[PDB]
């Protein structure tokens, strides 16, 4: 759900 | 399951790591030099806040990093996030004694860490790290050498092998560019040395710079971005 | 300076000369203990070796060139990350336990307060140390270098910048003396400079142990159940929490 | 200071 998640992957 | 990393020779790793680079960002242009702690922190965490973002960006530009899992990267950032903010700072202040460049129209000086509490010890250690590098004569393809080793060495330990060997391979980095530069096989070992201890003062200050992010969380008085929430928050 | 006329084997032998003793802590096996009691252990282990520390620091080559007062600072900044990495060292050989003393050997199930992290990253080290298979001959030097170059960049006057100056040129030879271990041990010099910056790198990790201890000390100080001896206090309080 | 008188001795 982490943020970092996100950008890691975009 | 091979890293292209590990395949790159000592110029393409620089290059590679050169061509990552982030960019030297701005901060708002109101010509008011911050003096209370609300404008001042805002600032900074405004800035910070656009810097992470590059930052997770420049990560993935660094060879190896990519080849772990995305909890792998998640750690290791969670980890070295503000030691990676630091040394780019202090990197960025290296030709400015007795400042700290934040961003081209933000350079402060210790006066004006005074009006925050605790963070002129924050900025002190930030200049002495400046002074030492400048003193040094660090170069840009040492720096971003540096850097790479603290995003992949800082959590390494709170988990391997792929990382201790891409950290190999940047070792190998850093003695060629000084055996580039001409400096005999002593310097070469003597420098390595003086710029890894370093590491040591970057993660003291990240780790005293994480507890005073903290204590302005708990101030409640500067808004922090979601993001730079859950980064602090990975600290415990 | 009688420190920076040493030769590589010299100061192998000066600083293996010139460690500490390893010492009993009051652990008693039929005894129950709280977490409470355990901390009272540890405290009362740490005050003592404290002393034994203090003696070493003196044996360094260098250190007594400092003035009384930079002398001070240096051990006020590294003393937890010296404990730690002696403890580290004496845990190399019991994998999932630190022996904190040879009779008291524990694992991170005595972790319980929040000292289980600590305990973690601690057998993390050792485990690192087992995997690089430290030598003895290495471990002295990284203590030296601990106690040289932590408080180094936190120290006034063009003056006083002289005695930063003399810490470095120690520094340097303690880096010439593990380039020389490893040599002697057959390592090429690609292997020689990458085993140098896989055991500098581990002071970075050190580093931060010594934060995170540092902090959890100053909890339970204000918790006020463990008693912390007066030394130990005075440490603390040196890091200003 | 502990630590000053210590080193001292
Ligand atoms: O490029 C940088 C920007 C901000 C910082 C810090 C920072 C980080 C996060 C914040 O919310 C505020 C300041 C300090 Cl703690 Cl040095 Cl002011 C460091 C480097
Ligand atoms: O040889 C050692 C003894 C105690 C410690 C620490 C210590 C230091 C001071 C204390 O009051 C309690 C524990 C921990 Cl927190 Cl790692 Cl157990 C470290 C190494």
């Amino acid at each position: 759900h982490k943020i970092l998640h996100r950008l890691l992957q975009e | 399951k091979n890293s292209l990393a590990l395949s790159l020779t000592a110029d393409q790793m620089v290059s590679a790591l050169l061509d990552a680079e982030p960019p030297i960002l701005y901060s708002e242009y109101d010509p008011t030099r911050p003096f209370s702690e609300a404008s001042m922190m805002g600032l900074l965490t405004n800035l910070a806040d656009r810097e992470l973002v590059h930052m997770i960006n420049w990560a993935k530009r660094v060879p190896g990093f990519v080849d772990l899992t995305l909890h792998d990267q998640v750690h290791l950032l969670e980890c070295a996030w503000l030691e990676i903010l630091m040394i780019g700072l202090v990197w960025r202040s290296m030709e400015h004694p007795g400042k700290l460049l934040f961003a081209p129209n933000l350079l402060l000086d210790r006066n004006q860490g005074k009006c925050v509490e605790g963070m002129v010890e924050i900025f002190d250690m930030l200049l002495a790290t400046s002074s030492r590098f400048r003193m040094m004569n660090l170069q840009g393809e040492e720096f971003v050498c540096l850097k790479s080793i603290i995003l992949l060495n800082s959590g390494v330990y709170t988990f391997k092998d792929h990382i201790h060997r891409v950290l190999d391979k940047i070792t190998d980095t850093l003695i060629h560019l000084m055996a580039k530069a001409g400096l005999t096989l002593q310097q070469q070992h003597q420098r390595l040395a003086q710029l890894l201890l370093i590491l040591s003062h970057i993660r003291h200050m990240s780790n005293k710079g994480m507890e005073h992010l903290y204590s302005m969380k708990c101030k409640n008085v500067v808004p922090l971005s979601d993001l730079l929430l859950e980064m602090l928050d990975a600290h415990r």
